[PDB]
């Protein structure tokens, strides 16, 4: 709904209309499968001791 | 005056970051990805004259 303003009639028009806004990832270069399918993982690493 | 001459330099010489062709997300059917380079650096004495 942010709203802009158009230089060649002086209309306000809105951010959805220029563009298309979601949710997605920060980076896209990588990506996990698990047998074919979306997943995530984190790895434990031991304390010492 | 000396800041009209710092920005010349700043704007004649100046760093680009092309991005890449194909680059994530990327459309479906996208068989090339490539990358860009661009030089927006001056690198001789004649250049910056």
């Amino acid at each position: 709904n942010i709203s802009l303003k158009s230089k060649t009639n002086g209309s306000v028009i809105k951010l959805s209309d220029v563009a298309n806004v979601e949710i997605g990832s920060q980076a896209y270069n990588f990506a996990i499968l698990e047998n074919g399918k979306p997943a995530t993982a984190a790895a434990i690493q031991l304390s010492p001791g | 005056s000396i800041s009209d001459v710092n920005n010349a330099i700043r704007e004649n010489n100046v760093e680009i970051a092309p991005g890449r062709l194909g680059d994530l997300p990327a459309e479906k059917g996208q068989l090339i990805t490539i990358p860009l380079s661009a030089q927006g650096q001056l690198s001789s004495l004649e250049q910056f004259k």
